[PDB]
RNA sequence: AGAUUCCCACUGUCCCUACCUACUAUCCAGCGAAACCACAGCCAAGGGAACGGGCUUGGCGGAAUCAGCGGGGAAAGAAGA
């Protein structure tokens, strides 16, 4: 007969292959649309999650109760060291899709990138791809280079560029680096290629890619949680107490006459470690690293206009499971995808953002230092000393 | 030893009624440009005739369901697979002789293509009726590649205008040396007229 | 006695055979298929690294419910296990065969095993006790073994 | 230790689900069974002893396997009480 009482469906069929993702690093599927109007510029960027903290700002929106009141918000911290360009790669336009055409590397590839291509760096004799780097010092090579580049002048339509991250500047355990392709949008191919030819074997920081409080998208891989059931997975109800063969189940699987089982019934498997793509996270602040000038180091990162203390964005006793921050950082809004020490892929916005809340300009007032590692009750070191006093340990 | 075919102006059932016999009789056929084919009947009836085929998916796991191809090639290959015994080793060893392309690839542009007259819209339709294209149909039903095909079918028409100009340029030179010489080939034509070659 | 497969030249071949051994039959079949073409100083190193869980023995046929291992990715197969008795009771056989390959007066350390064969055996009988006063049998499964070495340089 | 209804105190029965622990299951060394089985195992419609795992017309199909799972096999039990 019919179901007596109506109900909405549990879960979504849009994400149904809930499997362990075949890639750990995030993968950009959809780059933004170019036009020959604007000058050339990159689109995506690659960073590393560290932790979370408060913020306290003022709100400027007319037509609400919160106008001109000091609200608080919750942010993340994403450490973004400068990236290195190690090669270009073109693409052609076909009716069967979009075939790749030609790839041209640089002369002195660092050993951080010589790693990724290997598995067992200790046992290998480190023949680190040194016939191709005979093609940047001999005059039999710069012909085929000038004809490769004139081929990508003529026959190429989209030019992505090969960049790898920089691992010497991180407190992580590993020593291997992440390569990635990033698409350059701009004018014609002649301009785009003469721009990127110059940047070859260089550092590219964040601020020559982004700006401030532009709405961006975050592509990353979920925290993983093992082989969970169907209550923890699809979030259904539990059966009552008087049952016999368990109670965290789903009772009626399918109907009779469809002799199969439908593919939309909630079954038990893997949970987490998936690919996901969040949209419209807004940036509040782009800090700067520990730079040493005139002997000592200057670390007034978190010095706002109103606190104007010299404290940085490292809390007391370091971030948990990450370490300390010496490089720069972006400061997002809301939670993001991925556990700690997880690599994360940023991207500018697909959408023509024109509303009243994505045009709001942002002023901070007070960045917290909450040593989660225990309840916080201080902000920095010396105030804790000028408040407790002298100790027996001294 | 290998046939070629155009796809403009030919019908869909009449072409596949010639081709599913000529394949089984041992003859490699390649049919190029299968987006200029047109279908009998008006447009919106063949679109509701096709979206009532797109609504038919196997219910419990559609990945096992009817693979709805959307290209005009894998539609013409669909409506040949129906005219063949595709369960047996004399069907599966015939479909690997047929080869269908969207647009026209470079291996088959510098070759003279043959044209079937028995399947043309101007012959097999009264001229007061309606016909419907297939390309604009596939674009309306989910084909993403007309903005590439239209310009790759523009760069070869521009290459063949040039090849027709240098075909005319050698032909005029041929008819002027054939005007200068015929003093000395006056005798090698009074032997051809009486055998019927230059009338 | 008369073995199944006749050797090529009994000058170069040493023989051995064990009757009515108490092991399983299937474990011993498979670990007596991984060994067929090796050298004797490799086989006596393998059958120890089977004991100490270094190299594994892949179950190809009798694989019901047998879990997988990573070390069997050498043999290009997923399901392996590390059986102990079936590697002891045909190592004490390669000491019998080596001593008779010395008594006949051949060269020991160039023997290539060419033939090994395991048969079924007469089943023993015990009994066990189930519900409602029923009795189910609890039989074993021993095996026969015979093998032919050969010097192949 | 009988059957019905109402109010006080108390409560994870419930809104609405979470977390910890023990022995199990899971993988390994050892020992090691039975119930059952014509041949075997992907689906829609049609006819048909009027609801097929096989025939017909179509859709389609790629070894060998592990942990789960209860829709089906008009499942197993017992010559319908
Ligand atoms: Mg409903
Ligand atoms: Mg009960
Ligand atoms: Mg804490
Ligand atoms: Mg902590
Ligand atoms: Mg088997
Ligand atoms: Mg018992
Ligand atoms: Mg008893
Ligand atoms: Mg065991
Ligand atoms: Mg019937
Ligand atoms: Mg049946
Ligand atoms: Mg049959
Ligand atoms: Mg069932
Ligand atoms: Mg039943
Ligand atoms: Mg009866
Ligand atoms: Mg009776």
């Amino acid at each position: 007969s019919h179901r007596k009482f109506s109900a909405p469906r549990h879960g979504s069929l849009g994400f149904l292959p809930r499997k362990r993702s075949s890639r750990h690093r995030g993968k950009v599927k959809s780059f933004p649309k170019d036009d020959p109007s604007k000058p050339v510029h990159l689109t995506a960027f690659l960073g590393y999650k560290a932790g979370m903290t408060h913020i306290v700002r003022e709100v400027d929106r007319p037509g609400s109760k919160v106008n001109k009141k000091e609200v608080v918000e919750a942010v993340t911290i994403v450490e973004t060291p400068p990236m290195v360009v190690v090669g270009i790669v073109g693409y052609v336009e076909t009716p069967r899709g979009l075939r790749t055409f030609k790839t041209v590397f640089a002369e002195h590839i660092s050993d951080e990138c010589k790693r990724r291509f290997y598995k067992n760096w200790h046992k290998s004799k480190k023949k680190a791809f040194t016939k191709y780097c005979k093609k940047w010092q001999d005059d039999a090579g710069k012909r085929q280079l000038d004809k490769d580049f004139s081929s990508m002048k003529k026959y190429c339509q989209v030019i992505r560029v090969l960049a790898h991250t920089q691992m010497r500047l991180l407190p992580l355990r590993q020593k291997k680096a992440h390569l990635m392709e990033i698409q350059v949008n701009g004018g014609t191919v002649a301009e785009k290629l003469d721009w990127a030819r110059e940047r070859l074997e260089q550092q590219v920081p964040v601020s020559q890619v982004f700006g401030q409080d532009e709405m961006i998208d975050v592509i990353g891989v979920t925290k993983g949680k093992g082989y969970k059931g169907v209550t923890s997975r699809w979030h259904t109800k539990k059966l009552p107490r008087k049952t016999h063969r368990g109670l965290r189940k789903v009772a009626c699987i399918g109907a009779w006459h469809p002799a199969r089982v439908a593919f939309s019934v909630a079954r038990a498997g893997q949970k987490g470690y998936h690919h996901r793509t969040e949209i419209n996270k807004k940036i509040y602040k782009i800090g700067q690293g520990y730079l040493i000038k005139d002997g000592k180091l200057i670390k007034n990162n978190a010095s706002t206009d109103y606190d104007l203390s010299d404290k940085s964005i490292n809390p007391l006793g370091g971030f948990v499971h990450y370490g300390e921050v010496t490089n720069d950082f972006v400061m997002l809004k809301g939670c993001v995808v991925g556990t700690k020490k997880r690599v994360l892929t940023l991207r500018k916005s697909l959408l023509v953002q024109t509303k009243r809340r994505a045009l709001e300009k942002i002023d901070l007032k007070f960045i917290d230092t909450t040593s989660k590692f225990g309840h916080g009750r201080f902000q920095t070191v010396e105030e804790k000393k000028a408040f407790m006093g002298p100790l027996k340990k001294d | 030893q290998v046939l070629v075919l155009d796809g403009r102006g030919h019908l869909l059932g009449r072409l596949a009624a010639i081709v599913a016999k000529q394949v089984l009789l041992g003859r490699k056929v390649v049919v190029v440009r299968c987006e200029g084919i047109n279908i009998s009947g008006n447009f919106y009836r063949n679109k509701l005739k096709y979206l009532a085929f797109l609504r038919k998916r196997m219910n419990t796991n559609p990945s096992r369901g009817p693979y709805h191809f959307r290209a005009p090639s894998r539609i013409f290959w669909r409506t040949v697979r129906g005219m063949l015994p595709h369960k047996t080793k004399r069907g599966q060893a015939a479909l690997d002789r047929l080869k269908v392309f969207d647009g026209i690839p470079p291996p088959y542009d510098k070759k003279k293509r043959m044209v079937v007259p028995a399947a043309l819209k101007v012959v097999r339709l009264k001229p007061t009726r309606k016909f419907a294209y297939l390309g604009r149909l596939a674009h309306e039903v989910g084909w993403k590649y007309q903005a590439v095909t239209a310009t790759l079918e523009e760069k070869r028409k521009e290459k063949a205008k040039i090849h027709y100009r240098k075909k005319k340029q050698l032909m005029r030179l041929r008819k002027q040396a054939e005007k200068n010489v015929e003093k000395k080939i006056s005798k090698f034509t009074d032997v051809l007229k009486t055998h019927g070659l230059l009338v | 006695v008369r073995y199944s497969l006749d050797p090529e030249n009994p000058t170069k071949s040493c023989k051995s055979r064990g009757s009515n051994l108490r092991v399983h039959f299937k474990n011993t079949r498979e670990t007596a298929q991984a060994i067929k073409g090796m050298h004797i100083r490799k086989a006596t190193k393998y059958l120890k690294d089977v004991t100490l869980k270094k190299q594994c023995v892949p179950f190809r046929r009798y694989n019901g419910g047998v879990g997988r291992c990573a070390q069997a990715k050498q043999w290009g197969w997923t399901q392996g296990r590390w059986p102990k008795k079936s590697a002891e009771f045909l190592l004490h056989m390669l000491k019998n065969a080596e001593s008779n390959a010395e008594l006949k007066g051949l060269d020991v350390d160039s023997l290539v095993i060419e033939h090994i064969q395991v048969n079924k055996a007469p089943k023993m009988r015990r009994r066990t006790y189930r519900a409602h006063g029923r009795i189910n049998p609890y039989m074993s499964s021993p095996c026969h073994i015979e093998m032919i070495l050969t010097e192949k340089e």
